[PDB]
């Protein structure tokens, strides 16, 4: 049944404007009206728009109005958020979901879309910095990399182009007051060979196309 | 012209996601089915009775 | 009594004129309907996947194929959504004769 | 329609009903109001979102015109015989496949209401009668907590059985 | 300013065991509140409507109760995909209003912390500034508590930490503090050390190095 | 049927009623008639031949016979292919569409009765009670002016109310 | 469904009647029993049974899969376009005379169920009240035989029905 | 009153988990119901009318 | 193999009475009806309530 594809997530600086969609993949849609909602990084969920099936009521959150439109155009079957005095703290990422009703409000939300990221920051796009974090002692070590200074949404590491996934651990995201993004790695690797094996972690910044390889060796 | 599309018809695009058109039988990409139809409504609703 | 308070059960009534077909009866109007038929287009011939179709013109997929001489317009033709011939596709072989299997060849050209 | 209720029993629709395709109507000493039967609306909303999906999941996948010679009249016929066969066909289908639909939709909904009503009289039995249109009259008092009693259908009906016998009996 | 209000914040449980959230709202909202489930990073599901309605797809062990003002949600026997964060969502007004999020975690036996210490690379220290990483690694429960120490003198506001979810595997946490100096004032100290406690140590631990 | 009226509580027809599909059989002290509902046996008659001509209107138009040669036989299986494919789907589509509304036409007629019966009993209420069969039985005196009345759904209620009171205490 | 009383006014089956699909629950002195009513289970059966073998008997005859050279690409397709053409055709008709029987079936059996529990409402009358859930709470005894008369249809209204008065009145 | 017997309607159920789909609903579970829809094959070539087939 | 049936596809015999298969649309012998379904269920019964 009813798939929601949205589309339209994206970088954006605060002033400037950016349109969502949530395009249903079945024809009955258009007998339902459509929510969005959102949710900060690491935060809660916060609702933000309803239109009813014909469009013609239209509900907004106070967050929110007079700066975001809902649309909806039926014969394409699918529904618009239009974002225009975009602000830092609007940043999430956002869900349009089916309400359970409509024809008949009901204000619940039973058929969620994937959700599309939206990123608002006045901040140049900008490729990982990479460090080692070089192993030395302990019980049977452990080594890591830093993967400091990025911009924006997000990367992705992996191990030995995933020729090991046993004991990976990558740390969300942190936004500090620069704007850039910090994160780091890490695995447990079984035994003391570390002086002979080696490891190496490739980190992939998408929006950015930079692939980074980061061989790391102890003192 | 310079307009994009996701079907199109010799007597021009269609624009739309419902199941069927009487436009024409010939089409290219994605399109409703042809059908010789002129109407094809199909009642969701209720006998609309608004008084006495 | 005494109040005699009511209660009531019914259905729902609205300004719509969206009238339906059933097999015991026409034009019945209902508070709802959705429309299966799409009957609109907007006249023009368009991109598709964003590549513009390849207009044959005054000419046909013989004289586009074999280059007749007022086929020029499609000389550096290279890719296309799609191929269009006019109601005015005139220009074929230029000099007379069969053109062998052309029918099968334009089936071909077909995908 | 078919169960007499739609345009039948019931004469007539509510304008003023809002939230539902259906509902009731209450008249006690607080006031005036309408209220959508919102589990039956809904059961009817999914019932018929299901059929239009249905009729329409169904349909898929298909026309690349053809070019033959002087020579080839007889498959240029049988191309053309099958072209306009599956169109009948297809054109057929369709057409028939919504008559069909929407008499029963139009079915649905007037048996819907026939049985919100009787699932009413059915609670009330004789503490209350029935005075047409689908109406129903209390022999007793009934204020809002007692009207959404029977909305949610958890009506107490022995609660005020002995004020309604002493009623019918008299007046 | 209607305000929807979620306890506890978070609770841990066996599967099998019977957990149970309540949700409050500021106002009375009559019978029409839902609740939501959410995994991390997918879209909620719904799982309740109108208190105590069960949306279609969702496992009976999922029920709902309250009226007018308190609502509680019941998770009969808890199962191995019921770990997730629940929302409750009134539905009497516009706008709608959320919850704050009641996150559910697995219960696991107590694991001690692994814990690392990470000098700042050479090459890090070229472009200004001096990152120091301290690694807990396979803990349970969330607990610590890191102090950075440097010198013997203790920060504030100079270090942030951030932690992954409970493992997929194990049902572990990890954590990394990290002490962002200047490459000035990473110069004016030699010993560098981040101290932990968590319940499944008894003395508190330290990993330290020598700059050089 | 599925509305139990027709060789269901009402267990059988009226070959004396000529003038119609529904109507009503009267007895008083000015004697005995028949009378048809004109009106819903025009509703009825208005539903079918619109049902009728549907499923007629609907079908249209298309076979040549054709030739081939000893070195022709795979267009010709196809050709046959062709012939009786549309052949078995047009004879599938008939027979069942004329099996399908003849089930619901018959349903029809029975709803029509039930609805006829229940439209009657709305109006008279207690005034009479049910003796079975389709049958009224009067608790008062009702002459020819007060059946057609009942007929044209223009019963007088309260009219005869009081007269009927006395005589369900009673006799 | 559309007679409301499967999953409506009778909110669930009984398990334990093993001897049919319609029947009675009886309690009077001499103890509890179930009993099927073998006339209307088997007009089900026989209306189930026929309507299978229609849907069935209907379906008959046809795929002999053919070559074709570099050269005759047109034929080709129209070949392909023939076979899936039908395919579709009656892959749709297969599906959707399913979907439509289903819904008709379940509509069938509630109808029944509504109307043997109007069979049994019509005889009692007034000598036994409705206590709902489809259950009938007399004012008088009755015993083994008393039960079978109502079963066969063929009970005695008046036999009981002064006994019945009296107790009406009172409690 | 004064024993009040009781004479109940009801229907069969049974612990048939067997699912159909109307087009109002579906995955409704009922009481007895036919496949119509053949599945199985054995993966073989086998005789028919006791002939094998020539295999090229 | 050595066996009998009196319908064939390519991916093997059918050994069965029932109007529809969705196993190949190519048979030898009598066979069912070659149809795309995964499903073609009748109800024979009524909605099965065992319980409250
Ligand atoms: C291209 O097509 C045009 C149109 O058919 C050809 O011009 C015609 O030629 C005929 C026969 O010689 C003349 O009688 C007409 O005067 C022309 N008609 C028009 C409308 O111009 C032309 O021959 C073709 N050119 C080539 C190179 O094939
Ligand atoms: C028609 O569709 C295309 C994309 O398929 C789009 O560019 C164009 O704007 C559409 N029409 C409307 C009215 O939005
Ligand atoms: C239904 O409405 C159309 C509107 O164009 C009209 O042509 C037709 O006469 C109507 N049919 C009937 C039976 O009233
Ligand atoms: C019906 O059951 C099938 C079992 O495979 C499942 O895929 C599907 O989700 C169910 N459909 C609905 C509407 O519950
Ligand atoms: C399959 O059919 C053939 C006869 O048609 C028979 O020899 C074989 O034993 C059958 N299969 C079974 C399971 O009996």
């Amino acid at each position: 049944q009813v798939q929601l594809v949205q589309s339209g997530g994206g970088v954006v600086q605060p002033g400037r404007s950016l349109r969502l969609s949530c395009a249903a993949s079945e024809f009955t849609f258009r007998m339902y009206a459509t929510h969005w909602v959102r949710q900060a990084p690491g935060k809660g969920l916060e609702w933000v728009a309803l239109i009813s099936y014909d469009g013609s009521n239209k509900y907004y959150a106070d967050s929110v109005k007079g700066r975001f439109t809902i649309s909806r155009d039926n014969s394409m079957n699918t529904v618009y958020l239009q974002m225009n005095t975009l602000r830092p703290e609007d940043t999430a990422v956002y869900y349009c979901a089916r309400d359970l009703g409509g024809y008949f409000i009901r204000g619940i939300m039973d058929v969620w879309g994937q959700g599309t990221l939206v990123t608002v920051s006045s901040a140049s796009t900008k490729g990982p910095s990479v460090f080692p974090l070089a192993p030395s002692s302990g019980g049977t070590a452990a080594l890591g990399c830093l993967v400091k200074d990025y911009f924006p949404e997000p990367v992705t590491v992996s191990w030995n182009s995933g020729a090991l996934t046993s004991g990976v651990h990558t740390f969300p995201a942190v936004l500090q007051s620069s704007g850039l993004y910090s994160l780091s790695s890490v695995v447990t690797v079984p035994s003391s060979s570390l002086g002979t094996q080696t490891y190496i972690c490739n980190v992939n910044h998408k929006p950015s196309n930079t692939k980074v390889d980061k061989r790391v060796e102890p003192k | 012209h310079d307009c994009n599309t996701k079907c199109q018809t010799p007597h021009g695009a269609i624009n739309s996601s419902l199941p069927f058109q009487n436009i024409h039988p010939v089409t290219i990409g994605e399109c409703p089915k042809y059908v010789r139809s002129t109407k094809l409504r199909m009642a969701t609703g209720l006998r609309n009775i608004p008084s006495i | 009594a005494d109040p005699g308070d009511t209660i009531c059960i019914g259905y729902h009534a609205n300004n719509s004129t969206d009238t339906v077909d059933t097999v015991l009866e026409k034009n019945v109007t209902v508070t709802h309907s959705v429309n299966l038929l799409e009957d609109s287009h907007n006249g023009k011939l368009c991109k598709l996947k964003g590549i513009a179709p390849l207009q044959l013109g005054k000419c046909n997929i013989a004289g586009w194929l074999l280059g007749n001489p007022e086929c020029d317009l499609l000389l550096t033709a290279s890719s296309w959504s799609y191929i269009v011939e006019t109601s005015n596709s005139e220009n074929g072989t230029c000099y007379p004769g069969d053109f062998i299997d052309y029918e099968e060849l334009r089936e071909q050209l077909s995908s | 329609g078919l169960f007499g209720a739609i345009a039948g029993f019931i004469e007539g629709g509510w304008t003023g009903m809002i939230d539902g395709w259906y509902g009731y109507h209450h008249q006690n000493e607080q006031g005036s109001g309408y209220a959508a039967d919102q589990k039956s609306t809904q059961n009817a909303i999914d019932g018929i979102t299901n059929k239009v999906n249905s009729v329409i999941e169904k349909m898929n996948t298909q026309a690349v015109g053809k070019e033959f010679n002087n020579l080839e009249r007889r498959i240029e016929n049988l191309n053309k015989k099958v072209d306009d066969g599956f169109l009948d066909i297809w054109t057929y289908n369709a057409e028939l496949l919504v008559l069909l639909e929407n008499e029963r939709t139009l079915d649905f909904h007037d048996s819907n209401v026939r049985n919100l009503y009787e699932k009413v009289k059915s609670q009330l039995k004789n503490n209350a009668k029935e005075i047409g249109n689908g109406c129903f009259e209390f022999y007793h008092k009934c204020d809002d907590a007692c009207m959404e009693s029977v909305r949610n259908g958890t009506y107490d009906y022995p609660k005020y059985s002995e004020e309604s016998k002493l009623n019918r009996e008299e007046i | 300013e209607l305000q929807m209000t979620q306890s506890p914040s978070s609770v841990s449980a066996s599967v099998g065991d019977r957990v149970t959230i309540t949700c409050r709202a500021s106002q009375g909202i009559s019978s029409w509140l839902a609740w939501y489930q959410q995994k991390p990073g997918k879209a909620p599901k719904l799982l309740i409507y109108a208190a105590s309605s069960l949306q279609s797809g969702v496992p009976s062990r999922f029920s709902g109760s309250g009226s007018g003002t308190d609502f509680t949600l019941t998770i009969s026997s808890l199962q191995p995909e019921d770990f997730a964060t629940y929302y409750c969502q009134q539905a009497n007004s516009f706008p709608l209003t959320f919850g704050g999020g009641t996150k559910v975690e697995i219960k696991r036996t107590v694991a001690a912390p692994s814990v690392f210490i990470f000098p700042p690379s050479d090459e890090q220290l070229k472009s200004g500034t001096a990152s120091v990483v301290c690694l807990l690694n396979n803990f349970y429960p969330r607990e610590a508590k890191v102090q950075w120490k440097v010198d013997n003198a203790l920060q504030s506001g100079n270090s942030q930490e951030s932690v992954t979810e409970q493992d997929s595997k194990d049902s572990t946490y990890s954590l990394s503090s990290t002490l962002t100096l200047s490459k000035a004032d990473y110069e004016k100290h030699k010993v560098y050390a981040c101290e932990v406690t968590h319940q499944g140590l008894s003395s508190p631990v330290t990993k330290s190095f020598n700059r050089g």
